RNA sequence: CGACUCUUAGCGGUGGAUCACUCGGCUCGUGCGUCGAUGAAGAACGCAGCUAGCUGCGAGAAUUAAUGUGAAUUGCAGGUUGAUCAUCGACACUUCGAACGCACUUGCGGCCCCGGGUUCCUCCCGGGGCUACGCCUGUCUGAGCGUCGCU
RNA sequence: GCCGUCGCUGGCAGUCGGCAGAGCGAGAAAGAGAGUGGCGCGGACGCUACGCCGCGACGAGUAGGAGGGCCGCUGCGGUGAGCCUUGAAGCCUAGGGCGCGGGCCCGGGUGGAGCCGCCGCAGGUGCAGAUCUUGGUGGUAGUAGCAAAUAUUCAAACGAGAACUUUGAAGGCCGAAGUGGAGAAGGGUUCCAUGUGAACAGCAGUUGAACAUGGGUCAGUCGGUCCUGAGAGAUGGGCGAG
RNA sequence: UGGAAUGCGAGUGCCUAGUGGGCCACUUUUGGUAAGCAGAACUGGCGCUGCGGGAUGAACCGAACGCCGGGUUAAGGCGCC
RNA sequence: ACGGACCAAGGAGUCUAACACGUGCGCGAGUCGGGGGCUACGAAAGCCGCCGUGGCGCAAUGAAGGUGAAGGCCGGCGGCGCGCCGCCGGCCGAGGUGGGAUCCCGAGGCCUUCCAGUCCGCCGAGGGCGCACCACCGGCCCGUCUCGCCCGCCGCGCCGG
RNA sequence: CGCGACCUCAGAUCAGACGUGGCGACCCGCUGAAUUUAAGCAUAUUAGUCAGCGGAGGAAAAGAAACUAACCAGGAUUCCCUCAGUAACGGCGAGUGAACAGGGAAGAGCCCAGCGCCGAAUCCCCGCCCCGCGGCGGGGCGCGGGAAAUGUGGCGUACGGAAGACCCACUCCCCGGCGCCGGGGGGCCCAAGUCCUUCUGAUCGAGGCCCAGCCCGUGGACGGUGUGAGGCCGGUAGCGGCCCCCGGCGCGCCGGGCCCGGGUCUUCCCGGAGUCGGGUUGCUUGGGAAUGCAGCCCAAAGCGGGUGGUAAACUCCAUCUAAGGCUAAAUACCGGCACGAGACCGAUAGUCAACAAGUACCGUAAGGGAAAGUUGAAAAGAACUUUGAAGAGAGAGUUCAAGAGGGCGUGAAACCGUUAAGAGGUAAACGGGUGGGGUCCGCGCAGUCCGCCCGGAGGAUUCAACCCGGCGGCGCGGUCCGGCCGUGCCGGCGGGGCGGAUCUCCCGCUCCCGUCGGCGGGGGACCGCCCCCCGGCCGGCGACCGGCCGCCGCCGGGCGCAUU
């Protein structure tokens, strides 16, 4: 029995909702648990970045969002072929790779190739054996100065 | 305050762990301080009492400067019985009045090998704490 | 209260006739609980009216600007002389009420040296008041791990922790606060404003970096200015007996005219 | 002033309300997240010097061994080269029960090996190990006017 | 005369004091206003301005609405250099009282260990009823009742105590399809001895199927065990999401 | 010369409980023999309301109500109760 | 008429979500970290702005394709019959009427011995700018209906304004 | 007919293994209602819900597009915010109701069949030797037995792959053992008063501990001890100590497997069938000319097939590779073990169960299912005398208290007994008003004080006024000197930190022939705001002062002498 004036309303409480009530009192404990797991991963991979491998400069679909730029799933195979990095070497040196992506635009292709060229210069590759370094390894002055990068590595700014 | 998240600061749980403790924890709880002379000599603050110890009663009705031998240590009622600390029943028999070991000081220790080992370990821990404080 | 409390018993109502009060009663049996009455808030045992739920709205959020206004008011009332004594602090022997101490207070690591610092600052009367007002809690809170109660003492705000927390936490009454992590619940205990605080030099200099003046914005925060005064000259007595207002007034009609 | 009845007060009985205590619940959060044919869950029956219930245990039966602890358990008696406690990693774990030799009466079997009986001569008694269904790999024995090769 | 409500959005910061001049109840729009030429150190209360004070009128109330509670219960953050084994809470009171009232404070007794005032916060927060739920207790009421199947009497013994126990004698009944002697199902120590009279045996009991200590069921032939009946129920097979 | 008398501070916007069974009375009046019957019009009461009177009394007459003292009436009465 | 021997204890508009209105606070054409991340009480608190993504509000309307919230005046030129339409340069540039609390101007006067006479206040005839708000008249945008005339070209059209 | 193979099917108490059942809070697959609402009810709704059934794990499931979109395109799965109570479904009624994208937590990719190359290059079991044997593994020796061509292993899987030729550059990846150096579980310990008086039955109560303001405190959480304890005890805090067990990060050695990559050119190859899809029916979905699943019938194709939220034909496009499989993480947990906390409950409350609780008891059974805490600090649980047969008492005794006496803390009301007082034929009881009698209270019973003055009797080392020192108030000192501040303003041959959608020598990248144009970053110049030095006004010190000076008041010490 509605009164004088008010909004029409459809409360979705006609089911037995009280059995399925997800209380959110686990929330600060889960914040502590995510924090401890993230610090555990950061202590596990000691020179590597705590965030992870780098993620591409990505245009958005669906015309509401295409002015904005995201961080994507991984680099394209044509991007890796132009930059000169093998797709199995890239996963080992800390580069996100996905085979599903295409390259229709040339400008975003050149931008991700340039970001690969910047990341190859910024990368400090440690040798496999410390006693016997190889040809493609970093210098001994860089071995001591190399450390973690807090936050996302090369944060994509619009 | 306490900062260990596993140490209980709950009244009912602490009373449960007290009144339902097994006998080796009953012995640890039922401990008594040593005298000033024995404390200066051994550098030991307190020890668990034994059946063959000497006691001056500090608090209660039977307190004084009377050094009495322990009759036996009754850990079920958390009590000890002392030789001259007793009273007369109605019929005439003497019943040892129970004294809790917290109101009990030791004038002479009964020293066996395990007793000397516990005293040396407590003196060693006291010396380590004193060296860490220095 | 658990949802199964009262509903574990199966109880069909006896109907009408039987000259019973039309209540769901326990289905038979050769025991005391047989035809007794299980469901309903008024029956012995069973359920109560309105079982308290886990999904009660326990938590209330406050706007960030209101939180910062509460912090600024709780800090600003800690400088006025009357508002600190109206909280209750014995401050008669304290040499200056904005008590700013040197940066050697973070260097202390001993409670004996902290007590000696409180003696030399002559704020020990508040801690002795806390010792005198350690008493027993009234009611059923004693069996709910709230046995001993005492008075809150002087707060101490530190910038860096170099043993100041270890030196000052064992003295009963003193709450320690960091400069960037000031709390409303500790700056204003019980909703009453003007708790006595003890600042260090770096903590007293860092407040202008935190909140700024009215012409300089917050350097550490993103966008926060000081709140605006509704009136500047809050002393209305000097406003009332001023030559500007008292010229353009009428005559006071103070003659009492009775019937 | 009588007896009986009504009201108030002191006291004494029926009764256990109120208050104060709480080795208990309820809620929330954390870590672990593990049963069983090498016999689970559960059930039955026994086990204490005096022992009904609870608790613990399995004919080694309120416990065995090992480690740590270091003079007791106790209601009453009895007796430091380790009593009592906790951990428990070794040993043991009656009968049903997925329950397993077929049935559930605690009944009836079958095979092999030991000791009384024998002097392997068959019974009888006692002890021990097997004997549930389905299915996987391999082995053995087989069946087929199924497909063939030789005489 | 007193209480409360409403209105005058009435009045009060003017307690302006040898740094002074003590007022704006008075029928009459507006100043106890500035200028320039012709001895004795003195004066009650006030004003938690969410307070104080003065005028007038008004005062019923169901359902219902709103406001004030320095009315009451429980817990929390503060606070009272709070109370307390030289006596806390609870309870009783022919005592002293206060408030319109909700209720509250002291005096006396009991009690033995916690409790309360103020500012806020929160609720499982106030009972006279619901043929309300639980527990307890009255009138009825020392009342209805201890009335189906013929019947008991005397003496002695144990014992503190005898209508009921035991023995003897007398008189009766069930009158061999029994009130007799034995079984099945079911009961499970009820069977037997010794002791008790706390509780039960709707009176009593020295008695009992009650209580507490102890004992008692001996099989090749008596049954089960074996067989099959009416039937039940595995294997193969079929069906079925299971 | 606020263009009759008299009286009174007015206008306006939200949110909104309860109610949606009524009854009685001077006058008018429908149906019915009539009804303490059923159904209407105006207004007032009861409902929601105590008080004095009608001995008694939900509606009649008077008169509406904070707690009291002095006086005075209404409606009714002044043999006794 | 129903419930009700008596007494003690328990006992009935609570909680969550959504919406409306009123009030208090903070910020303000902005507001909000609610989700995430960083630093005993503390599971609290503080912080993030290239974590304001996103919600709500600042723009509505149409079923949709879509569209989307003042104008006036002067000069010059072209067309048509001093008047109208179209195209370029400067100015005025955010509606009006009435009721409107408050504010502004001040014809005059507010007294101590008569006139002259400056400054501070104070009241007021009468005249104004007019807050909010109310009632109306106008104006603008959008969908729809009627009457007709012009403008533009990358594609001269069943085009667009 | 006999012998020997293969194929199908048997029998084994054959040798070696596995499954059965339980718990089930979370998870997966089925099956699956009616209450209720629509103010009736039948579609709907409750609701893929309750109940029923099967199956695991510590998580399960899902999962690396036969995807979303139509944009300058994103890119496995899972979970949160938002999309959004929206698109949509619905007697278009009641009601139901997603997905994309964006921000995050997490982030990890892959393997087969086919197609093909390699002497089956492959796998299991048994005999012997060496190591290790409580997760039965590694190597060697066997004309040992089988599996497998009706196809095991290596390369290889949609991101292309294989083979051949030509260039470039390395020779270190994994498994199983032995020893050595430097978080988890268990056990034992580590500070300070029982200090002097005073209460008490007992202190943990109260006072003090002076000049080291009793001692410790990285320990003033909690619990016990004869009420209330930082210092009596267990503990508490501590990058505190000691002794065992376990795993991991590394080093050194032994036995092995492996002879492994990338770019360019040439030649070949490439895909999952009663499956997709269509018709029909039933369930389901927001999915509406049918989203998904299932039953029947038809039944494919290879520049093919699926999707592109309105059925169909033509036409270009966009985007994936279905009909095979594996995979942690973020996610869920009212069951279990070990824990921690509480603005909760305080024995009719909180779980049914604080206690011999799923117990006693009831029902043939499935099932139903209670009530029940408190002596005291310590049993110190009442010796002994006496009446009674005893239950019961009376003395005596313990305890602070028996007015705490074995269902005993406190002991209310209803009800009952006794004593005291008052009363009694309109049932009792009540409201207003008095009267009388009792209980105690006013510790009443010659009755309250407070200022000024007069008069008579007394007593101080004292009044006013001066001297010195200190403190306080004010100062329009008309306008003293000096500091501080301003939610007030300026000036600068001043030095800086932020912000800006104000402009323009060095470094990096690609395109073109050391040069010329493009993009980004860093200086550099411009403006706004702020900080610090100055120089000058205004204003304040009455949320914010120093020194003298002048006045007043107060305090302390000197005097001053009794008509004060
Ligand atoms: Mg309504
Ligand atoms: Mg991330
Ligand atoms: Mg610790
Ligand atoms: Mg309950
Ligand atoms: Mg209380
Ligand atoms: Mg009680
Ligand atoms: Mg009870
Ligand atoms: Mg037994
Ligand atoms: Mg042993
Ligand atoms: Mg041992
Ligand atoms: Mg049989
Ligand atoms: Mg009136
Ligand atoms: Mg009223
Ligand atoms: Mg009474
Ligand atoms: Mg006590
Ligand atoms: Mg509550
Ligand atoms: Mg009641
Ligand atoms: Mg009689
Ligand atoms: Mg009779
Ligand atoms: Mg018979
Ligand atoms: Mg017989
Ligand atoms: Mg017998
Ligand atoms: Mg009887
Ligand atoms: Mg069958
Ligand atoms: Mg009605
Ligand atoms: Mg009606
Ligand atoms: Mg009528
Ligand atoms: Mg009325
Ligand atoms: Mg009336
Ligand atoms: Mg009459
Ligand atoms: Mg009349
Ligand atoms: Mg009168
Ligand atoms: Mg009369
Ligand atoms: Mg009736
Ligand atoms: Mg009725
Ligand atoms: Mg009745
Ligand atoms: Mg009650
Ligand atoms: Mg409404
Ligand atoms: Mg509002
Ligand atoms: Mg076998
Ligand atoms: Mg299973
Ligand atoms: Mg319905
Ligand atoms: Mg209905
Ligand atoms: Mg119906
Ligand atoms: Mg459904
Ligand atoms: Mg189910
Ligand atoms: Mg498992
Ligand atoms: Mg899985
Ligand atoms: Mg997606
Ligand atoms: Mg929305
Ligand atoms: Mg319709
Ligand atoms: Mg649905
Ligand atoms: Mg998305
Ligand atoms: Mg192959
Ligand atoms: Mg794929
Ligand atoms: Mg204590
Ligand atoms: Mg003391
Ligand atoms: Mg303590
Ligand atoms: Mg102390
Ligand atoms: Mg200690
Ligand atoms: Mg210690
Ligand atoms: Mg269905
Ligand atoms: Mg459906
Ligand atoms: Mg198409
Ligand atoms: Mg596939
Ligand atoms: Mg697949
Ligand atoms: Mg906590
Ligand atoms: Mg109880
Ligand atoms: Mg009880
Ligand atoms: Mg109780
Ligand atoms: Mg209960
Ligand atoms: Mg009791
Ligand atoms: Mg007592
Ligand atoms: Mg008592
Ligand atoms: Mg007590
Ligand atoms: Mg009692």
């Amino acid at each position: 029995a509605p009164s004088r004036n008010g909004m029409i309303l459809k409360p979705h409480f006609h089911k037995d909702w009280q059995r399925r009530v997800a209380t959110w009192f686990n929330q600060p404990a889960r914040k502590i648990r995510r924090r401890k797991a993230r610090q555990a991963r950061a202590r596990r991979i000691a020179p590597r970045p705590a965030a992870g491998p780098i993620r591409p400069i990505v245009r958005c679909p669906t015309v509401r969002y295409h002015t904005k730029v995201r961080a994507g799933r991984g680099f394209s195979l044509e991007e890796l072929r132009v930059a000169g990095i093998h797709k199995k070497v890239a996963r080992t040196i800390g580069i996100s790779v996905d085979p599903r992506r295409r390259n229709k635009s040339t400008e975003s292709l050149q931008a991700n190739v340039q970001r690969l060229k910047e990341y190859r210069s910024k990368l400090v590759l440690f040798p496999r054996k410390p006693s016997a370094p190889k040809k493609g390894d970093s210098s001994a002055e860089e071995l001591k100065l190399a450390t973690q990068l807090t936050g996302p590595v090369m944060p994509i700014r619009n | 305050m306490k900062f260990n998240p596993f140490v209980t600061s709950d009244r009912s749980k602490n009373r449960k762990r007290h009144f339902n403790a097994p006998s080796h924890i009953r012995r640890k709880i039922m401990s008594s301080p040593l005298s000033k002379e024995l404390r200066q000599k051994y550098n030991v603050r307190s020890m668990p009492i034994r059946k063959d110890d000497e006691v001056q009663v500090v608090r209660g009705h039977y307190k004084g400067q009377q050094i009495g031998k322990v009759v036996q240590v009754y850990r079920k009622k958390y009590v000890i019985y002392i030789e001259r600390v007793q009273r007369e029943k109605a019929n005439g028999t003497t019943v040892h009045v129970g004294i809790h070991p917290s109101k009990v000081v030791i004038t002479r220790l009964k020293l066996d090998k395990d007793r000397k080992k516990i005293l040396e370990r407590k003196a060693k821990s006291r010396q380590v704490g004193k060296e860490k404080g220095k | 209260v658990s949802e199964l409390a009262g509903h574990q018993t199966s109880a069909e109502s006896w109907g009408t006739g039987r000259a019973v009060a039309r209540i769901p009663r326990v289905r038979g049996g050769g025991t005391h609980r047989s035809g007794q009455g299980a469901f309903g808030n008024m029956c012995r045992g069973g359920r109560m009216f309105a079982p308290t739920k886990t999904w009660r709205r326990w938590h209330r959020r406050v706007n960030t600007t209101q939180k910062r206004y509460a912090i600024c008011s709780a800090l600003a009332a800690s400088a006025l002389p009357a508002l600190v004594m109206s909280k209750g602090h014995r401050i008669e022997e304290v040499p200056e009420l904005p008590l700013v101490v040197e940066d050697k207070v973070e260097g202390y690591k001993k409670t004996k040296e902290a007590v000696l610092l409180l003696k030399k600052l002559k704020a020990w009367n508040d801690i002795k008041k806390v010792y005198a007002s350690q008493r027993m809690r009234a009611g059923k809170g004693k069996m709910r791990n709230r046995r001993r109660i005492q008075r809150r003492g002087p707060c101490v705000i530190y910038n860096e922790d170099n043993g100041i927390v270890k030196a000052f936490r064992n003295i009963p009454g003193i709450t320690l606060l960091n400069v960037t992590k000031l709390n409303i619940l500790k700056l204003a205990p019980g909703g009453h404003v003007g708790r006595f605080c003890i600042w260090t030099e770096s903590a007293f200099r860092k407040l202008d970096d935190l909140y700024g003046t009215w012409r300089k914005a917050a350097s550490l925060k993103s966008n926060y200015n000081l709140p605006m005064h509704k009136m500047l000259n809050t002393d209305l007595s000097r406003i009332l007996k001023s030559p500007e207002i008292q010229r353009a007034l009428r005559a006071p009609r103070k003659k009492i005219h009775r019937r």
